């Protein structure tokens, strides 16, 4: 992974040049937004299982998919797709500090589509459902930061469509 | 940087940061400002930094720029000082991200073997830096100077 | 079952089965009319069972079917009395196969996590599974309700 | 790896449905089939090095493929075939106990006919082999058991094609 | 051969041929004609070889070949003979490469398995090619019939 | 992995064939060059790091490859090249020796033409480069040996051609 900060001292490097005026920017608009970043993991962590409860409830839990045959039936099944909300939700978490998403390509994204398609795991409804986990996490951080991870909570999804 | 560390951290225990750690984002964040002046003073004397620092560097080890040397003839100093000048751009990197991760991945994996094929003094190389950071330090004071010298250091000590 | 069961062994072994395992499958197979039985009376009076187990549950849980509670409203004791018939369901896929890989697979693995998200008391599904337990051994006769509680008592165990 | 009660058993689950007359029908037979199977697994288990060899002389023996360029030539190669064959026949009766082809999918088709073609293996002859096994393990085995074991060498054979 | 083993070491160990893995190298060469001398006179009686071999292993061992042993017929007693004819044929390729790699990877590895069930007793093989071994090196001169001596026994033990 | 004789060996084995005529010649005449090859096998391992040294220099310098944003660029990727330069030279030499390729089809090329690209090395230069190795150890060898060693380095770079 890499920071944002990292994430532009290697996009001068490969300019072979001193940080400009408009890399100091980048770095001066991530320091000053670091206390609201951390303040709403903060509150994301104290949070997470409350807000993947609410999310479930708000989006899965209003289709069929748990009727015998469902790809969410079966007690092992609903757990695995608990399980891995749980993971968007935390690595979200990872990346929204990070103001980077190269922990998302490398920890949670690589053959992530791949893996679901060949185990029939429907990628409509998780996507529906980390929506629903992008609503029920900007009411517990407010506007601001709920807009924040909104982006990460997006990439997840845009990525395994 | 002390944000994408903790993270790892945290990504390991597959938990949530500690409040130690945010706090410890908090701290560094906060003064993400006066790296930023740090870098930049250094930056804006570059030119005045490397020129200085290399005279030093001649005067000291005179036989690098002698007949046989690995930097003889304005060719071939002329890239002597541009490595000075990749050194002293690197330590900019890790005093704005407080992380000496990328003075590493840059220009510090591998360097023996580099300079060993050029046929470079590694020891010529680091001395370089050491006479980079008294023209750098130079024009910072106090805690600003600390801060920048402890990176100098560590490459000092990388190249050594 | 005992066939799978007996297959798997002899097979990381890299052998054929040996006569102990052999002897089992016909064991297990000239039974297994009587455990179709099982299957069929427990099943065909499937409404009565679970009904009278979910009424006995509240009588003795009406914390849990009462204001606040998680199976309060017709909508959620209807769900509930669902859940009872589940693993009803699973019950007869034990006695059949003389093997609880299905209950397993079906509505154990994971069955703490998705139930604390629901919001849901597990004790309270396990004395929901006694009230199943008595109501069904009940409806058989002599040997024939010892088989069929021991895999009740396997999910109630499982469910707390 | 699955049983046949466990295949009819998963069949009803996805279905959410308790066992049906039918359904139990099917376990009925798969029950009464039971010592017959138990039994054809008995006689070949003692007869399998017989039957590989019976196969393999009827099979392949004194021809293109033992002499020197063929791939069974070396003592390596045959080895490896009768190797083979043994663990054909093998994975062959654990399925006729099982009533289920599960497992030839499982630990043995996988990847098999590629595993062949990157090694020059020859597909007809081995399915050859394949023809020969069944016809001796009939002869020792009954009519019955013997299209009983048909089923599952067929399935294996038909696998690599 | 001793060149290709080098290679191997060398490889695992990421370096270069050591000294002494050179000096091997040239004394094996050196000597590459006594060698295939060695060979062709071998290869060059092959028939005499062979069937003294059979002949003597046919006394020593009247089974093989008496109704009911793997060699009674003459398709059957043949084919025997070929087989010791292959083995013949391997043991020039070890006494010309001064390797024991290609006797093994062509009629050693699988060898028991093979024969076992084949219904061939495997310990009468060994005896031909102890014959074998005996026809061949008569000759041979003194260090020739050393050398070629060590390959037959090599098979020898392998199949015994 | 193999050396010639092993090669002559196996190809009269596929035949049933003792030593040929001709496998005899072949084999005679790869014994008698055995000595220039360790003569060789020797200068060109007292002087590798010298021989690398000299090809980056007539071929891997000054070029726009070192610089900020190449691939040389960064004491990590650059010490990566010149890696790379040695396998090329200790192999070649590892195939002299043995008077086969395959310890370089074995060893050296298999899916490293995928690799480069993926990485984005850029094979041109890499050969440019190869070249002056040769033309290196030519000079310290002999085009007598610099003859056999030049048909096994050209034989690397086509694998990436
Ligand atoms: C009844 C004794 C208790 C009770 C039950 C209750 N359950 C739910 C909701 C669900 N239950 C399940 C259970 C399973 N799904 C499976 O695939 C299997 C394996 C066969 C089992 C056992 C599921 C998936 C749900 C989710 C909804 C759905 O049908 O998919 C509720 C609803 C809770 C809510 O609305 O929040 C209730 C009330 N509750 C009790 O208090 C009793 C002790
Ligand atoms: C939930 C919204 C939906 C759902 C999920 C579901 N997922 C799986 C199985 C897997 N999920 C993953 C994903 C991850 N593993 C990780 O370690 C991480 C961290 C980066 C992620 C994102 C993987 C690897 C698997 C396969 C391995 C495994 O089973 O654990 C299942 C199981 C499918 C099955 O048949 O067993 C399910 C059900 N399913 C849904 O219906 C929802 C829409
Ligand atoms: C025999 C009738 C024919 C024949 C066979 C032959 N097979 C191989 C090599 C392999 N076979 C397998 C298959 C399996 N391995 C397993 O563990 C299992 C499940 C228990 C199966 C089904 C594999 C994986 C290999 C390759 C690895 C290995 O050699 O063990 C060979 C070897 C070829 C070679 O060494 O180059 C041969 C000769 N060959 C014939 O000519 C017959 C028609
Ligand atoms: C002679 C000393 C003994 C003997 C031999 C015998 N062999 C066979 C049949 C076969 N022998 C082989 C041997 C090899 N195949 C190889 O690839 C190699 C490595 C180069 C060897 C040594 C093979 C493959 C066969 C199978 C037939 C074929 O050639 O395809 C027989 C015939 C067996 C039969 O009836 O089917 C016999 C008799 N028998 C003895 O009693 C001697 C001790
Ligand atoms: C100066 C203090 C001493 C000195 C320097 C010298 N360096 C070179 C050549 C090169 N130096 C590098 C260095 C780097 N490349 C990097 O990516 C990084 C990370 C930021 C570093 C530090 C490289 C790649 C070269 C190769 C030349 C090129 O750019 O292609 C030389 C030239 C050697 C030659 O003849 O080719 C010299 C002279 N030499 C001294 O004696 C001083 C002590
Ligand atoms: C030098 C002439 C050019 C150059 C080289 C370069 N190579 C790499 C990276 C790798 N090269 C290999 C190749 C091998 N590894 C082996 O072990 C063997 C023999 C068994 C070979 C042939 C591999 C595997 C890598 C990747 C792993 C690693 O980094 O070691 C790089 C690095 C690329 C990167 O971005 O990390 C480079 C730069 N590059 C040039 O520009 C020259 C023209």
């Amino acid at each position: 992974m890499q920071d944002a900060i990292t994430a532009v001292i290697n996009a001068s490097d490969v300019q072979g040049k001193y940080l400009d005026s408009s890399a100091l920017d980048r770095l001066k608009s991530y320091f000053q937004s670091g206390e609201l970043r951390v303040r709403a993991a903060a509150t994301i962590s104290a949070n997470s299982a409350l807000i993947v409860k609410e999310a479930v409830a708000k989006s899965l839990l209003y289709s069929d998919i748990t009727r015998p045959g469902g790809n969410m039936y079966t007690t092992r099944r609903y757990a695995a797709c608990i399980r891995d909300l749980e993971y968007y939700l935390r690595y979200a978490t990872y990346a929204m500090l990070a103001g980077d998403t190269s922990i998302l390509d490398e920890r949670v994204l690589n053959g992530l589509k791949e893996t679901y398609n060949s185990l029939g795991v429907p990628i409509g409804a998780t996507v529906q459902a980390i929506q629903a986990i992008k609503e029920v996490t900007a009411s517990l951080v407010g506007p601001d930061a709920g807009r924040e991870m909104g982006v990460y909570l997006d990439y997840i999804s845009s990525g395994l469509s | 940087s002390i944000v994408s560390k903790s993270i790892v951290n945290a990504d390991a225990e597959a938990r949530y940061l500690s409040p130690g750690e945010l706090e410890r984002i908090k701290t560094f964040v906060v003064g993400g400002d006066r790296r930023l002046r740090i870098a930049q003073t250094i930056a804006e004397s570059r030119e005045r930094i490397v020129k200085q620092a290399g005279n030093q560097l001649f005067q000291k080890r005179p036989d690098v720029v002698s007949p046989g040397g690995n930097a003889y003839g304005e060719d071939m100093t002329a890239t002597c000082l541009r490595d000075l000048d990749y050194y002293l751009r690197l330590v900019t990197y890790g005093v704005v991200s407080g992380d000496i991760t990328p003075i590493e991945e840059i220009g510090i994996v591998g360097v023996r073997e580099m300079y060993k094929s050029l046929g470079t003094p590694i020891e010529a190389v680091a001395e370089g830096v050491r006479e980079l950071k008294s023209a750098a330090t130079a024009l910072l004071t106090g805690e600003d100077a600390d801060e920048a010298g402890a990176y100098f250091d560590y490459v000092i000590g990388a190249l050594s």
